[PDB]
RNA sequence: GAGUCU
DNA sequence: TCCGCGTCAGACTCGTAATTATAGCATACGTGAGG
DNA sequence: TCACGTATGCTATAATGTGGTCTGACGCGG
């Protein structure tokens, strides 16, 4: 007995028929016409290519029973489009979906943050470029050297390669064994600690008495246009919903309001003292 | 033993404090225990007064 | 979340997350297609695999290793042992209000008494000034008292004094063998960046002056400071709990 | 070992006498480092019952 | 006799051992380590020449293609060491590399000559070695430290009582190759043997023997002897070899022609055996029952019918001895098996063996290996022979083979990489051998075993890495590609070498930050030695074996030299005069002693060798180039001391400091240390930091001027002469006729490396140390370092120390200092600190660096200029901005409470937010220097066009300035050539020097050096252009930075710290402390003369530590300076030259037996009063490690100066007036101060940043972070009973997020008021668990 | 990974 | 008796941030704006 | 109804079972 998956599954189509010339088209030609028996022994007899072909294709995106995972789908796509009506052999004809199906699921699952096809396509002709122009200018290629061999744009070229750029695990460790990784470093911005919490209820706390303390008509129109009693931060114009009803008085309000309100910021001792803030 | 009379403790979360994590978590969970929160482990756990 | 250059990172729990949903999405696809049984096995062993790594990764076989060589953390293993949430951010924790420094003697120093310094002392009893300062009418909001104590005004030490008399610090050094390691002392504020410790209780933190450190925690509820001042205070603390003798003894 | 050292420190340890000295040396500063760690974990381990 | 740099200032010696060796170079081992890796060797393949022979020619798998190497060569850096240091990129070298496609024809048999293609193609950039052993990796100086691994060929070990519960030691065997697969040999409980590869699974030890073609047969004749059994008529007989009845008892009546020896039940002695051999009796007449047991040797067929009697191995008896007789077999051949000598173990293992014949063992090994998989006679027969029988997957190497070729006693030294058969059974015999008696286990711990592996060799082992990466990329595109449009280097990749190197230099545990913060800590960690590593072992897997010292160390390893971390004997410096062997053991120097006359010939003893020979110690007293004086040797042989005679002694120690590392040689009187605080010494004294006055020390041992010179800190004069121009910033000295070459002008320039950086954020700077227009000889120290003074090491300053309690401000080894000490800012230090300011790429747009910043008073745009950045010399302080930064901001929703604050004002926030490079919270300096990094095509700053305009004035001057004195020197010589041959001096020199050039002399050899440096001047003309435009084109140059930055600004700062409570500072011997109080001059102890402690010691710090060099070292202190004071007195009084001369030169020859002699009638008068002016600080001087200066010598001293015999003056205290009731020891005593200093290691935090997950505090001052409070911490509040100081912690200043902002609230409302909740992190558990697959619920009240 | 207190 | 699994002191400081490789082009699929 | 990024699709010489670390210890089950 042998527990590991691999050795398993490689033992399973080792015992399985491989084909030949007419044999292929004999089971091809009812695979086409529609063959419970012909598509399984097709595709069973030649899972023994797939695994040649994902082989080669490692230590790239995937481990390597996910190659083959991919692989057998390009199989089957190659014997439900196969022409048997065609003089050419499966095996030629396979290798093409097999390489295909399993370049293009990798470029799509090798990347946390999903790349697509196009940005992944273009990343190549810049890569393939980039190792002809090393040889030759020994040190690795500049974003402007790549840049300026295709004549294509220096932002372009720049976009594609930050892309390229991978992304570290926040459990991977800086110390060793066992001391501190990045969680242990990086902070939550999005929780504001209890100083910049307690400053925004303290702002906000001491805006709801400045509210009661200015004139009754004031402090209605200078709140409900910026949204700050009311329900919807309305503009000049559609503060006459209200009551208002007016375009001049509301401007003229609006500012005698902020005008008595400086005045009570520079008493308190705040204006140029809360201004840097 | 030290080592067994404390994971023979009833409380389940002073015994995953304690050793042996993914064993004690798997014989509390088949057995549907429920920790009272008895000693200080549990509480200083919880984030409760001692 | 992302690093500041451009960079990102992500746990490992979302790269075993993406192994177990891509298989059982390929799964699925394959039972579709109704594919012989023995490409369906390998899809069902791979998930297996890809579900229980997810779960325990070293349990099972070899632990599925990442871009580092290192295997990926699981899930159990953020909940079991040493580095697991019970051991490390559980049962003991990071905490506000606390500092530390290298210590130095303090020979003129009460037994009750530690010098805590100037800076330390500002950044520690910080709320304490900014609730000091709306008292006595000297800033009108918390941003204005921010301010106040960031230029380190005359008026601010004169407060900062005021919050510290009869107001404990509790003092620690590692390694926290019993409870007589964390004692509490009336702070005295002194000029220098480094604490003061009474000689006589040098005995219980097994501490030598020749560069240790010894961490500072402020007790802020009132009931932390007559639980500093009635039980951790080092004055009530002379006997040692282990044997019926003094620690408090001069060397 | 079964040569001691005769000398003392006033007096000084030659080059073998020092190069004996630094075994006993060694294993004392070594326990500091390691066998701490075997006693530690007894502190650990009565708590937890206790 | 002494030198101009030594005539300045001479230590006095109190060595009494002449230095036969002097002090090799102690940074060898780097240099000469990583010389090997890049030297092309032509044959005798090293580094990469061995890599490319090893790995190429590499050929396809259809045979017909193949890549094939020619040679390499390393291009010129692109950036040298300066300009990598600053940019912040790697120091390498261009690999260019020659390969050809050679394509061989398929019709013919192998048609060679088909297609020949070539072209030198690039693959990677090697980092290259400076010339202090360093690699400047990304803009760092890093050391990569030798590892010490367990050395390559067979080595045999035991389990004493581990393995099993009845305690059979299981002996063992272990055949190591540097690269393959493992072959171990090994014992049972019940003595079977067994092998194991890679340790795999058990299978029997003969399985090995059948796969290489061993039958039953040859297997029993191998290691089982031969008993001939002769059947006789009717009696049977017996061939005897008399010796192997020894120690047996007699089963039968022993009788021979005629005579009965011994009988049955009788015990056979030595007497017995003796018996025997002198009758020379040679068949004896035996029992029939005696076979009976006996276990045949061969196969036995009958000659009659044709069939198997008996099997080879099978136990014989009466009935089978019968069928032997009858059938025609009278000869039978048998195992001799004793059960305590010669053991039967492969004829009880055969019996286990499954396997039959040849064919079965590799089924039964290939199914091993490979389990599961379905074996063939091709998989079994190729597997067996890949695993150590194949040129590709196997190779011992040269060390392997010689040390399993060693332990097998063999005669063959070199040889095959490959194991043989005759190896494999040879180590099974030796396994054998140990299982009887003859033969012991090695031990591991010992260096014989233990080989030393430097740089160049892991160099080339991660170089061997990136080859094998490139051999499957080639035997792949060798296939599928077209053979005639294929060029090499389209199969080639570059980045998989570059990548396997990059990952050596950079991600490996031995790459690593250098500790350059005291050139005692840049040498000793060069000269490190770590067994860690990949290939060594972990802390997993270190016992205490490997930890302790071993008598090996002796010479090779300091045993006082290693850190007291877990790493406690895993890491180790090296030995003083240690060095690699050829093959890589240690070896240690010693005098040979021929006829018992002490050669000054030397013999570096590997390991192995010094165990052979008895060794003299170095204490043993010379006849003076007779022999030893003493008839009874202390001497050292087989890892043992004893006395010996002197016509037994065979060697000597060489030095009497051989046994120290470089860190401890430097320890003074280390003889009276203990080795526990003498290690703590020596690894403060790596750590203490330079300072702002670089003082000498005054009780040193002489290898200061070794350390500070070999360190590589030091400008030291290549080529002696007179020095031309003197500067704070370069040196530029004129050759001697004699050592300068005749080609060039001969003129030395030495640019001194200025205020600069260290790794530890600490100074750099070389000062000149040698006078305007000064003669100097070749090899003396130019230009002092960082902490260096006159040649010699300077780690720390000499002060004036009295060790008596004081207040208890010296209480546990707490110091106190005088304020005289702060004052002369002579403890002070200098902290040069890096901080960038970087404009990236964010999704919204790019980073602008303009003094146009929202938010911002005038106070911080006050020191920007126009473009943003801080003026050169500008003072500031934390809060300050250094460079002015703006980032994009999305037009972020404002609350409408901002919205209404920001219409107030009017100032509303713009589109771009703000993220300025300012001064680090409570770090405050000058700025000494700004430099700007630009991408090529970004807009430039106004700022950075100014430092362009500056460099390249700058660069224009500094290249005039080469050429200009190069010139000058260049027709200086013409001039000295011209008047010989056509002598017209005053009228020649009128008019112009530009056609000096066409004028010449009669043709001879002189004409010829005209022509030279006539052609020379043009080549450094034409030189100077192509050198001016390097220059320009690197200014004009944008740096290539990572992706989305578009320009850096590195501003540096210099903090000037002086000395504060809280500082750690030091001595020598492990005498640690820290400042506690800085005393007022006004209240120090003072003695009778008036004069001032600096420092007041605790007493009570030294006995206990029993590190009582201190002590002696504050005697000789004091003596020493009191030379000084005298010296200096007799300079204020201004006596004269012939009484100086007197009393110096009493005092250099006072010690009883001095090792060297300084005549001061040698010494001109100018030249003595240079020498007292130095020595008036005081007489430094040299204390050798073990064989220093005793107490009647330092007492002898303290006479001359007039000092008491005691080292103790009445003191009397500053503060009052009245004395001390004793007298008290004071004296100078070199104390260091250490980099743990108190602004960087005090830290606060009221409420700050939390973490991602767990919600809690971050850690650390680097992070503004809080406390950890542990379980040990959280048991401390439960024992009390506190427990709402407890919750208080767990809760509100922790995790609990509604308590955390709340509670901040009460506390500024006044109210301390618990309002607690639950912390996040068991939120975090409960889904953790719930994720596993576990309902976890809060079953309420 | 190199340190500091035990 | 042998294989497997489980433990292995407590805080602190620093320091840095890497690599590979996936062809090329034509119709198909979804959403938003403009006539 | 195009514009634009994203996705799916197909290539017919034959090709058909995979290939990093090697040493802990002392206890306690099954
Ligand atoms: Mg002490
Ligand atoms: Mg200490």
């Amino acid at each position: 007995r042998v527990l590991d998956a691999t050795q398993l599954y490689l033992g399973e189509i080792g015992y399985s028929p491989l084909l030949t010339a007419e044999e292929e088209v004999y089971f091809a030609r009812r695979a086409l016409r529609g063959d419970v028996a012909s598509r399984r022994r097709m595709i069973e007899s030649n899972l023994r290519l797939v695994v040649k072909i994902a082989r080669r294709y490692g230590n790239r995106g995937l481990a390597l029973l996910d190659l083959i995972e991919e692989g057998n789908l390009g199989l089957i796509r190659a014997v439900e489009k196969f022409d048997p009506e065609r003089g050419f052999r499966f095996s030629t004809y396979a290798t093409w979906w097999i390489r295909q199906t399993i370049e293009r699921a990798i470029m799509n699952q090798t990347r946390t943050i999903r790349l697509p096809i196009h940005i992944v396509k273009e990343l190549n002709v810049y890569l393939r470029t980039a190792r002809e122009l090393s040889h030759k200018l020994d040190h690795e290629p500049s974003a402007e050297e790549i840049a300026e061999q295709l004549d294509k744009p220096v932002d372009d070229v720049s976009r594609m390669l930050r892309l390229n750029e991978r992304i570290t695990s926040v459990d991977t460790p800086l110390g060793g064994d066992s001391e501190k990784a990045l969680l242990d470093i990086l902070a939550d911005e999005k929780e504001n600690g209890p100083e910049d919490t307690t400053q925004d209820d303290d702002m906000k706390q001491s805006i709801v008495k400045w509210l009661f303390e200015l004139n009754a008509k004031q402090r209605e129109v200078l709140a409900r246009r910026f949204g700050l009693l009311g329900y919807e931060a309305a503009t000049l114009e559609d503060v006459g919903r209200e009551i208002g009803l007016t375009r001049e008085r509301v401007r003229q309000i609006q500012v005698e309001g902020l005008r008595r309100l400086r005045e009570i910021l520079q008493t308190q001792g705040l204006n140029i003292e809360a201004l840097f803030l | 033993g030290i080592t067994k009379a404390s994971l023979a403790t009833e409380s389940f979360i002073s015994a995953a404090s304690f050793q042996e994590t993914t064993r004690v978590l798997t014989e509390a969970a088949v057995a549907g225990k429920r920790d009272e929160l008895r000693g200080l482990k549990e509480n200083v756990i919880v984030g409760r007064l001692i | 979340v992302p690093l500041d250059g451009g960079r990102f990172a992500t746990s490992d729990l979302n790269d075993l997350y993406r192994r177990v949903i891509n298989r059982n999405n390929r799964l699925k696809r394959l039972l579709d297609l109704a594919a012989p049984d023995i490409i369906v096995r390998n899809e069902k062993r791979m998930l297996q695999e890809a579900v229980d790594a997810l779960l325990d990764n070293g349990r099972r076989g070899r632990a599925i290793t990442g871009s580092n060589k290192r295997p990926l953390k699981s899930l159990a293993d953020m909940i079991k042992g040493k580095q697991g949430r019970f051991r490390q951010n559980l049962l003991g924790k990071r905490v506000d209000y606390s500092g530390r420094s290298v210590i130095t003697v303090g020979p003129y120093l009460r037994l009750h008494q530690c010098g805590l310094p100037k800076k330390m002392a500002l950044e520690l009893f910080k709320p304490f000034i900014y609730g000091k300062l709306e008292l006595r009418g000297l800033a009108t909001t918390i941003k204005a008292a921010k301010k106040m104590v960031e230029r380190e005004e005359a008026v601010v030490w004169d407060i900062l004094d005021e919050v510290i008399r009869e107001h404990p610090v509790l003092l620690n050094r590692a390694p926290t063998l019993h409870r007589l390691g964390i004692q509490a002392f009336e702070p005295v504020l002194i000029e220098g960046k480094a604490i003061q410790l009474h000689p006589l209780v040098c005995a219980a933190y097994n501490a030598d002056f020749d560069g240790d450190q010894m961490a500072v925690h402020v007790p802020l509820t009132l009931e932390a400071q007559l639980e500093a001042r009635a039980l951790m205070m080092s004055t009530n603390n002379i006997l040692s709990p282990a044997n019926g003798e003094p620690i408090i003894v001069p060397s | 070992i079964e040569t001691p050292i005769t000398a003392n420190f006033r007096e000084g340890l030659n080059v073998l006498q020092y190069f004996i000295s630094t075994h006993g040396a060694r294993k004392g500063l070594a326990d500091t480092a390691l066998k701490t760690a075997n006693s530690g974990y007894l502190t650990r381990r009565l708590v937890d019952v206790a | 006799v002494y030198s101009y740099t030594e005539k300045k200032r001479i230590r006095k010696d109190f060595g009494k051992r002449p230095q036969v060796l002097d002090v090799p170079y102690l940074l060898s081992i780097q240099l000469d380590s990583f010389q090997k890796f890049i030297e092309q060797d032509p044959e005798g393949q090293y580094g990469l020449e061995a890599a490319f022979r090893s790995v190429f020619p590499i050929q396809s798998y259809s045979g017909n293609s193949e890549l094939q190497y020619v040679s390499y060569r390393l291009g010129e850096p692109v950036f040298d060491v300066q300009e990598c240091q600053i940019r912040g990129v790697t120091y390498s070298a261009p690999l260019r590399v020659k390969l050809r496609l050679v394509i061989y024809e398929r019709e013919a048999p192998e048609g060679t000559v088909k297609d020949i293609k070539e072209q030198e193609v690039y693959m990677g950039e090697i980092p290259l070695m400076t010339d202090n052993g360093t690699f400047v990796i990304n803009g760092t100086e890093r050391v990569i430290v030798s590892q010490l691994h367990r050395s390559p060929g067979v080595f045999f070990d035991s389990d004493k009582g581990k393995t099993h519960s009845s305690g059979k030691v299981l002996y063992n065997a272990r055949i190591i190759p540097y690269r393959g697969s493992w072959l171990d040999f090994e014992f049972d409980p019940k003595d079977n043997l067994f092998v194991r590869i890679d340790r795999r699974r058990k299978l029997p030890a003969t399985i090995i023997l059948r796969a290489l073609n061993y039958t039953t047969e040859q297997i029993l004749d191998l290691f089982f002897e031969k008993v001939i059994f002769e059947i006789r008529d009717n009696k049977l007989q017996m061939e005897l070899v008399p010796e192997r009845l020894r120690g047996e008892t007699a089963s039968f009546d022993i009788e021979a022609n005629g005579k009965v020896y011994v009988e049955k039940g009788r015990r056979i002695t030595a007497r017995h055996i003796r018996q025997l051999e002198k009758d020379d009796v040679k068949l004896i007449e035996v029992p029939v029952e005696y076979i009976a047991g006996k276990v045949v040797a061969k196969d036995y067929i009958d000659e009659s019918t044709g069939e198997l009697i008996c099997a080879a191995n099978m136990e014989l008896s009466l009935d089978l001895l019968a069928k032997l007789s009858q059938s025609g077999h009278k000869r039978i051949e048998t195992l001799f098996t004793n059960d305590l000598d010669h053991g039967p173990y492969i004829s009880e293992t055969l019996r286990v063996d499954p396997t039959n014949d040849r064919l079965s063992a590799l089924v039964e090994i290939y199914r091993m290996m490979r389990p599961g998989e379905p074996p063939t006679r091709e998989a079994a027969e190729s597997l067996f022979e890949n695993l150590f029988f194949s040129e590709d997957r196997y190779d011992l190497s040269a060390v392997g083979r010689m040390k399993f070729n060693r332990s097998l006693l063999r005669e063959e030294i070199e040889g095959s990489g490959i194991l043989s058969k005759d190896d494999i059974i040879d180590v099974m015999k030796k396994l054998i051998d140990i299982r009887n008696g003859k033969g012991e286990v090695d031990d591991i711990d010992h260096l014989g075993n233990r080989r030393i592996r430097s740089v160049g060799e892991m160099a080339e082992n991660q170089f061997r890495v990136g080859l094998v990466r490139v051999e499957r990329a080639v035997k792949e595109r060798l296939s599928l590609g077209d053979l005639d449009t294929l060029m090499p280097q389209d199969m080639i990749n570059a980045k998989p070498i570059s990548a396997a190197v990059k990952e050596f230099f950079g991600s490996s545990q031995l790459s690593q930050f250098m500790d350059q913060n005291n050139p005692l800590s840049e040498i000793t960690h060069k000269r490190r030695i770590s067994a860690l590593g990949p290939g060594g072992l972990t802390r997993e897997r270190a016992g205490f074996e490997v930890r302790d010292v071993h008598p090996t160390h002796y010479g090779r390893v300091c045993p006082i030299e290693t850190p007291e971390g877990p790493n406690i004997g895993l890491i180790n410096s090296l030995s003083v005069y240690a060095q690699t062997n050829e093959y890589g053991f240690l070896e240690t120097p010693y005098r040979k002693v021929t006829d018992g006359v002490v050669t000054d010939e030397i013999h570096y003893l590997s390991a192995i060798e010094e165990g052979n020979y008895v060794i003299a110690q170095a204490n043993s007293n010379l006849d003076e180039e007779g022999h030893f004086v003493e008839d009874l040797v202390t001497c050292r042989s087989k890892g043992e001391s004893s006395l010996f005679s002197r016509d037994q002694v065979d060697y000597m120690d060489v030095s009497t400091q051989q046994v120290v590392s470089v860190g401890a040689s430097l320890i003074p009187f280390l003889e009276h240390d203990d080795a526990n605080r003498a290690l703590m010494g020596a690894n403060m004294q790596r750590q203490a930091v330079p300072t702002l006055r670089a003082d000498k020390p005054l009780v040193g041992t002489g290898m200061e001027r070794a350390v500070a010179v070999d360190s590589g800190v030091t400008a030291v004069a290549k080529r002696g002469g007179v020095v031309q121009y003197v500067d704070a910033s370069r040196i530029v000295i004129k050759v001697n006729e004699d050592e300068m070459y005749p080609g060039e002008a001969g003129i030395d320039i030495y640019n001194l490396t200025k205020y600069t950086r260290s790794n530890q954020n600490t100074c750099i700077n070389q000062m000149p140390c040698v006078s305007l227009g000064e003669p100097v000889e070749r090899g003396d120290v130019l230009a002092d370092g960082p902490s260096t003074d006159l040649g010699e090491l300077a780690l720390g300053q000499n002060m004036r120390v009295a060790f008596m309690p004081w207040n208890g401000y010296n209480f546990e080894d707490s110091i106190l200092v005088s304020e005289r000490v702060v004052q002369e800012d002579r403890f002070t230090t200098i902290h040069i600190q890096e901080l960038a300011c970087v404009s990236r790429d964010t999704k919204l747009g790019p980073e602008e660096i303009t003094a146009d910043i929202p938010n911002v008073g005038e106070a911080a745009l006050s020191k920007l200029d126009e473009s943003g950045i801080v003026y050169i010399g500008a003072e500031v302080t934390g809060g300050d901005i250094l460079v002015g930064k703006v980032t994009p901001k999305g037009e972020t929703q404002l609350t409408p409470e901002e919205k209404l604050l920001r219409a107030i004002f009017g100032e509303k926030a713009s589109d771009v937010k703000d993220s300025s490079l300012r001064v680090p919270n409570g770090v405050s300096g000058t700025v000494i220097d700004v430099q700007v990094f630009t991408r090529d095509g970004v807009e430039k700053d106004k700022r950075a066009l100014e430092i362009e305009e500056m460099q390249l004035k700058q660069a224009k001057k500094d290249l005039s300035e080469e050429l200009q004195i190069l010139e000058a020197g260049l027709f200086s010589r013409i001039r000295a050539v011209l008047v010989a041959g056509g002598v017209e001096a005053e009228k020649l020199d009128k008019l112009p020097r530009d056609r000096w050039l066409e004028l010449g002399l009669t043709d001879e050899e002189k004409q010829n050096q005209l022509e030279q440096l006539a052609e020379q001047y043009d080549e450094l003309k034409h030189e100077f252009e192509k050198k001016l435009e390097a220059k320009r084109r690197k200014i004009t140059q944008g740096d290539d930075l990572a992706p989305g930055v578009l320009k850096i600004v590195k501003v540096y700062l210099a903090v000037k710290r002086r000395i504060q409570p809280g500082d750690k500072m030091a001595g020598r011997h492990g005498n640690k402390g820290v400042i506690s109080k800085i005393n007022p001059i006004e209240d120090m102890p003072y003695d009778e003369n008036g004069t001032p402690v600096d420092i007041v010691l605790n007493p009570l710090g030294v006995p206990s530590r029993m590190n009582i060099g201190q002590i002696l070292e504050t005697h000789l202190g004091m003596a020493a300076k009191g030379i000084g004071d005298k010296i200096n007195a007799m300079l204020k009084q201004q006596q004269e030259v012939a009484k100086l001369r007197e009393f110096i030169q009493r005092a250099y020859d006072l010690g009883a037996d001095v090792r060297q002699k300084v005549d001061l009638s040698t010494f001109s008068d100018e030249e003595v009063m240079r020498l007292a002016e130095n020595l008036r600080k005081g007489m430094p001087i040299a204390t050798p490690v073990f064989d220093g200066a005793k107490e009647a010598e330092i007492k002898e001293l303290l006479k001359l100066g007039d000092l008491p015999t005691s080292g103790q003056i009445r003191l009397y205290d500053g503060r009052t007036g009245e004395q001390f009731e004793r007298p008290v020891t004071v004296g100078y005593m070199y104390m260091l101060k250490l980099n743990h200093l108190v602004d960087d290691k005090m830290h606060a935090r009221s409420t700050g940043s939390y973490s991602l997950v767990t919600q809690q505090p971050l850690g650390g001052k680097a992070q503004f972070g809080g406390q950890r409070f542990g379980e040990m911490e959280v048991w401390a509040l439960e024992a009390y009973g506190a427990a709402y100081t407890l919750q208080e912690m767990l809760t509100v200043k922790s995790d609990d997020v509604n308590g955390r902002t709340k509670m901040y609230k009460n506390i500024v409302d006044g109210n301390h008021q618990m309002e607690p909740g639950m912390p996040e992190s068991f939120n975090v558990l409960l889904k953790e668990i719930r994720s596993l697959g576990i309902n976890i619920e809060l079953e309420d009240e």
